[PDB]
């Protein structure tokens, strides 16, 4: 384990944590077919 | 006489057969007919719609009240059932699904099936006892369904064993006629054996202009008792029709009340002096707004538009009528035709009780 | 796990015969089999069992999904 | 095929049609070609 | 499908027991070997309301309701304790710290769930307290689907020391967002569930299990499929299972007009009507037994 | 969703082409803004009629996708194996039941009148009129020897938002064609308005085929023996060449 | 007591002993609800009290012995399937506590009912059969052969070359009416004029080069 070593590569300080983030409200799922919504809704 | 010449004859097993006479006989000492055996009818109307036809066969099919098997909270019991392989899930949905004739909502039945033995044991629906309810003059199934099987030295008990109501739109155990024909009389038919007919339906006119009003239709019910086969399938029929009658009615309640801000029913009154009425009715299908829609403009052939549109995820129906006339008389025009509708359903019911004897 | 009580198309009542059925179809290839091994069925290249008749003398009907769920069903019992 | 084959059968030329069938050697060679779909798709994440 | 023969007497993780399987109507060499993983859905190729573009699928919700692809889902709980330190048991909330805020630790006994219960999200599975009073090292239900306590064991680990091993249960039906795949390769989301009424028939009353996009045919040339259910049409009329090997000889007109001497049509095409408005098609269309798969995605996993 | 047995993300097929997304077991992510901030800019710069036309390639990106480019083509059609494309009053009026639009007036047609399906479309595009005049995808110098064209199909024109003639497909209709019907549209009224039409027009094409029906066979891939003789005859000259 | 009791329930081994003895009716059908259910249990499969059992050093000497000793001499292939099944379950389990037990002379015991059990699995598979048909040709009486394949043969060379040695061009479709009336008989046009000069009333009857002049189904003329 060294300082320097935290930063790096894609699992790095620099990649993972400040460039990209964690977050909270956020909600993921399968997506699905349905003819009867809007082109600009989401069921 | 709106129905007219039907045909009912059942499902029967052929002993002439030596492979199933000897298994039947060697299996469950079989040597005549099933309690329970399924009927199909073959249905001719004349001088009626498709919407009504087909309405009465949704109804019948997946939309009209009926029994099943089910299992209470607790009853399967787990301290005793010992078999490892007959779970609760797999038993619950072969019981649920054995078609049952039955009489009334209080009887209850048990399973208590014990392997002594060292060879697997199957477990018949004829090891479901009667355990709660008046004794049975009938069994209300069949005893060949293979209910489970128990490895050598394992157990399967269960309690609570009650008659379940409800729909088949709701749950599949529900359902009551499976379709065997359809076909519309008055529309003559292309030989589609020829290759160059085979990839139309065959019908020599168009569906987007053909208006079909003779039809055949055919159903087979899965389980009638073998004596009263006449006086079960009628009762089917005939309750179909009140179905349908009645949920009609519930939306003559609607219209009664258009004065009073009422939420199934909107009034708009546009330009050209032209009215337009939304009904959205929850939990409604295609059955009753189809039968609206046709009759609205039957009643009414130079209406400007009427629709009803059935989506799947908001789980309701909206007719949309949009009429030259004034609010009153659009009204109006609404109660004249769902008073057709339920005419057309009570020469139904009158014409089922004429036929069957 | 067994043949299933309904059939999973459209409902028919399959199961009231699925066990005469079972029981049937054995005898019915015990005739036709010939100088085979058992587990060698699905490969003689010789064989015409075909259980049309035999189920036809059941009343179970002349369709697809229920013929088709009452042939092909696999049986636990016969695994295991 | 024989070493210093001449026929275009040899060098991947598939004769038949999908609703005929294919051959031994026109499957393999058929799998040759959809080897690389299948490799060039999973190189268009990593390398783009 | 019958992922094992030995599965009541295991303590799996993510492992998924579907209770019905066939053999295909056209089986292959390979179920000599292997128990087929399937069932013999019939398939309409058509288009019903826009709902099985893109690669989607119509499935009936009658064909969900009767155990189609349906199987029990099987998840496992393992804790272990510090020697002379951890214990299972029930905590008291008068001497314990730092309990989970919003849990029910009321279905414990013993420091178990009973085997039977529904655990439902919040839900205490298994007490465990070490001593300082005491602090609760416990294990919460953290999963939207409830569950049910199918075994519950207290084994004797590599050290002889005492861990607890639990096995939860979840039903699982067929639901809007599982994969299914056809044995050519063609997988699709389960995107609308219909009612019996609503699902297209024939005029001899056949009506399909799933319904699948004709788009998904031309541009990846899955024949196979199609190959399959024009030959599984005249096997379940004929009474016969069939051998459709690879690099076994096929004719495809000859397979087409066997379809014809079974009194359907040379294309095994058939005049439909729409179920939800009872009006036919236009158009004679192509429907029959083809094999599907349900892989093993699940919606409530993912 | 008020169905509780729901659990994914469901979007219209024409959104796919935003995110290149299908229904094979593709996951999305959603999250819901809360704050004001966060909640105005989603609104006013984040709504995806933002994006109707591509910033990559300066064209349109959504359009109809495998059910509504074939079911246009279909009631666009001008001739059916059972004749006319035409339909009566009661099923004309039956196409524009789900559109979600403001119905049209059919006061003007008794019962037995019939409708093509070029007046059926002309009574969604008035709304929106645009001028279009393409050769559509349906013909191809390709298929001319072998196939009889119909001479009213093979030239789609709208004028003020009438489908004079043509039918509808990939070239007018199909998502990320420069200049169709939807592109059109945007320019003239919005790439909001653009996306109602193409839902609109989705569903009188779906409705169409709801029952005209739209089926593949296995016959439908199969030569006949003079043709299958013919092909081989053909493979065997590049043999003999070879 | 609690340590031996667990490691024992979750023996195999013992569930095994416990199904034959439930079996034959010497314990309880159901699983024990009491420990004087449980410790009766323990009792009559091990064989042993578990307080007794750490006393000694033996373990597997007294487990439960099936009661009924069938006669597995008929177990010699000589009512009986169901018999059969019987007895081959009762070997296995003896057979099994022999092998816990290291039973002299067990070797050739297993082999043997291996073999008897091999012979009834092929029983069992017998009874695992779905069926199998075979589309026969009916010209053979066999498996059909005939297939849609690919099939080479070497074409005439005039196929390709015209009698003055050019390549054939088959650029001109020749069209001919289908109605007798319909005038004019034959209509030849390139690919980018068909649009423009045919209709419905005419069929697409051969192509032509445009070198030599010659129609695609009249080329076998040529003089090879
Ligand atoms: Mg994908
Ligand atoms: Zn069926
Ligand atoms: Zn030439």
């Amino acid at each position: 384990p060294s300082i320097m070593r935290r930063l790096p590569r894609k699992e790095g300080r620099i990649r993972k944590s400040l460039l990209g983030s964690q977050v909270w409200s956020i909600s993921r799922s399968t997506i699905c077919g349905n003819s009867d919504l809007h082109l600009d809704e989401v069921g | 006489k709106i129905f007219q010449n039907v045909e009912i004859k059942p499902f029967l097993i052929d002993f002439s057969n030596l492979f199933i006479k000897n298994a039947a006989k060697k299996l469950f000492q079989l040597e005549e007919q099933l309690p329970l055996v399924p009927v199909n009818v073959v249905m001719d109307f004349k001088g009626i719609s498709r919407a009504a036809v087909h309405g009465l066969s949704r109804v019948l099919q997946d939309e009209i009240p009926n029994y099943m098997l089910d299992i209470k909270p607790g009853g399967y019991k787990i301290e005793d059932s010992t078999d490892l392989f007959m779970t609760e899930q797999f038993i619950r949905n072969r019981i649920n699904f054995i078609p049952i004739y039955a009489k009334n909502e209080t009887l209850v039945f048990a399973l208590r099936s014990l392997n002594n033995s060292c060879e697997v044991k199957t477990i018949y629906s004829r090891d479901l006892i009667q355990v709660a309810g008046p004794k049975l003059k009938y069994p209300i199934f069949n005893p060949t369904f293979e209910i489970g099987f128990l490895q050598p030295g394992k157990s399967l008990i269960i309690e609570d064993i009650y008659i379940k109501k409800g729909i088949g739109r709701k749950h599949a155990a529900f359902n009551l006629a499976v379709k065997t024909h359809f076909s519309h009389l008055d529309i003559e038919q292309y030989p589609t054996d020829k290759k160059e007919y085979m990839a139309l339906s065959g019908y020599k006119q168009s569906s987007m202009t053909s208006d079909p009003r003779h039809h055949r239709l055919g159903l087979c019910f899965p389980a009638v008792p073998l004596p009263h086969i006449n006086q079960a399938v009628r009762t089917y029929l005939k309750n179909a029709c009140r179905i349908i009658i009645g949920r009609i009615q519930s939306i003559q309640k609607i219209y009664e009340n258009f004065e009073e801000p009422q939420p199934e029913l909107v009034l708009f009154s546009m330009d050209e002096e032209k009215t337009k009425a939304i009904i959205t009715i929850k939990d409604e299908t295609h059955t009753i707004g189809n039968l609206l829609k046709t009759y609205i403009y039957e009643m009414i052939p130079d209406i400007s538009f009427v629709g009803y549109q059935c989506v799947p995820h908001k789980q309701e129906m909206v007719l949309t009528i949009i009429h030259k006339a004034s609010q009153e008389d659009l009204i109006t025009l609404l109660e004249k035709s769902i008073q057709n509708i339920i005419q057309t359903f009570q020469i139904l019911e009158k014409n089922v009780d004429e036929l069957i004897a | 796990m067994l043949i299933p009580v309904v059939c999973f198309t459209c409902g028919f009542p399959i199961g009231t015969y699925a066990a005469i059925f079972d029981k049937a179809r054995t005898e019915y290839i015990k005739t036709k089999m010939g100088g085979t091994l058992p587990q060698n069925i699905p490969l003689d290249a010789s064989l015409q069992i075909e259980l049309k008749d035999l189920i036809t003398a059941l009343g179970i009907p002349m369709r697809v999904c229920c013929r088709t769920h009452l042939i092909t069903t696999l049986d636990y019992r016969k695994y295991y | 095929y024989p070493r210093f084959a001449l026929e275009a059968q040899a060098y991947g030329f598939i004769c038949n049609s999908y609703i005929a069938g294919l051959t031994s050697p026109e499957f393999i060679f058929g799998e040759m070609n959809g080897r690389f779909d299948l490799i060039n798709k999973a190189l268009s994440t990593s390398s783009t | 499908g019958w992922y094992c023969f030995s599965w009541p007497y295991r303590v799996d993780m993510n492992r998924f027991f579907q209770f019905y399987n066939e053999m295909p109507l056209v089986k292959t060499i390979a179920h000599n070997y292997v128990i087929p993983n399937g069932l013999n859905t019939i398939v309409a190729y058509m288009i019903y309301g826009g709902y099985n573009q893109e690669d989607s699928v119509i499935v009936s919700q009658s064909f969900i309701d009767r155990g189609g692809f349906a199987g029990t889902f099987y998840r496992e709980e393992k804790v272990e304790l510090e020697s002379d330190i951890e214990s299972f048991g029930k905590p008291d909330p008068l001497i314990t710290k730092n309990l989970k805020p919003g849990a029910n630790y009321e279905k414990l006994v013993d420091g178990f769930v009973p085997v039977g219960t529904v655990v439902k999200k919040g839900d205490i599975i298994i007490g465990k307290v070490a001593k300082i009073k005491y602090i609760d090292r416990s294990v919460m239900y953290g999963f939207d689907e409830p569950a049910v306590v199918d075994a519950v064991m207290r084994p004797h680990g590599p050290n002889d020391e005492i861990f607890g091993l639990m096995r939860l249960r979840y039903e699982r039906n067929l639901n809007i967002g599982d994969k299914m795949s056809s044995r050519s390769g063609n997988k699709g989301i389960a995107a609308l569930a219909l009612p019996t009424s609503d699902m297209p028939f024939t005029e001899d009353g056949l009506q399909p299990d799933l319904i699948v996009n004709p788009h998904s045919h031309p541009s990846r040339m899955t024949n196979g499929q199609m190959i399959e259910t024009t030959v599984g049409l005249a096997n379940a009329l004929q009474g016969v299972v069939t051998d459709g090997t690879a690099f076994l000889p096929i004719n495809v007109q000859l397979l087409s007009e066997r379809l014809a001497q079974e009194g359907l049509r040379f294309n095994g095409c058939q005049k439909m009507f729409n179920g939800q408005t009872g009006e036919y098609f236009d158009a004679a269309i192509f429907i029959g037994p083809t094999y599907h798969q349900r892989l093993q995605k699940f919606v409530l996993d993912d | 969703l008020e169905n509780p047995k729901i659990s994914t993300f469901q979007m219209n097929v024409s959104a796919c082409a935003w995110y290149n997304a299908d229904f094979d077991g593709d996951q999305m992510n959603l999250w819901v803004p809360w704050s004001v901030m966060s909640r105005v800019e989603a609104e006013l710069l984040c709504s995806v009629r933002n994006w109707f036309i591509s910033t990559k390639s300066s064209g349109p990106v959504n359009g109809q996708v495998q059910d509504s480019t074939v079911g246009s083509f279909l009631l666009t059609r001008t001739n059916t194996p059972m004749g006319k494309n035409v339909m009566n009053k009661l099923h004309a009026m039956g196409l524009f039941q789900t559109t979600q639009t403001d119905p049209p007036c059919f006061a003007n047609y008794s019962p037995t009148d019939l409708l093509d399906g070029k007046s059926v479309v002309s009574m969604l595009l008035r709304q929106t009129p645009i001028n279009y005049q393409r050769a559509p995808t349906w013909y191809s110098e390709v298929y001319a020897p072998y196939m009889h064209y119909n001479k009213q199909d093979i030239s789609t024109q709208i004028r003020n938002g009438e489908l004079i003639e043509g039918v509808l497909d990939k070239k007018a209709v199909g998502a990320g064609s420069s200049g169709g019907i939807y592109h059109l549209i945007s320019r003239r009224y919005g790439p909001q308005q653009a996306l109602k039409m193409i839902f609109a027009t989705q569903q009188l094409a779906l409705n169409y085929v709801r029952n005209a029906g739209f089926t593949v066979s296995t016959a439908d891939m199969l030569l006949t023996p003079e043709a299958h003789q013919e092909v081989q005859e053909i493979i065997n000259e590049l043999l003999l060449e070879s | 007591t609690k340590v031996l009791l667990t490691e024992i329930l979750l023996d195999p081994m013992y569930d095994y002993a416990a199904t034959v003895a439930r079996i034959d009716g010497s314990i309880p059908m159901h699983k024990p609800r009491t420990p004087k259910e449980a410790e009766y249990e323990f009792k009559t499969v091990i064989g042993r009290t578990p307080a007794e059992l750490l006393s000694q050093k033996e373990f597997y000497d007294k487990i439960y012995t099936s009661k009924y000793r069938p006669d597995f001499t008929q177990l010699t292939r000589l009512r009986d399937e169901e018999k059969t099944s019987t007895l081959i379950y009762l070997r296995a389990y003896e057979l099994f506590l022999k092998y816990l037990q290291n039973a002299p002379n067990f070797n050739s015991e297993l082999a043997e009912f291996k073999t008897y059990e091999n012979a009834y699995g092929e029983q069992k598979a017998l009874l695992a059969q779905q069926g199998f048909y075979n589309i026969f040709d009916p010209n053979t009486g066999r498996a059909d052969q005939r297939t849609r394949l690919f099939e080479y043969k070497r074409l005439p060379i005039s196929t390709l070359y015209d009698e003055r040695g050019l390549p054939h061009k088959w650029t001109i479709y020749v069209y001919k009416a289908v109605d007798s009336s319909q005038k004019p008989a034959e209509i030849e046009v390139t690919r980018k004029d068909v649009i423009k000069k045919i209709d419905n009333h005419y069929a697409l009857a051969d192509l032509r080069c445009s070198v030599c002049h010659v129609l695609q189904h009249e080329v076998g003329q040529l003089n090879i």
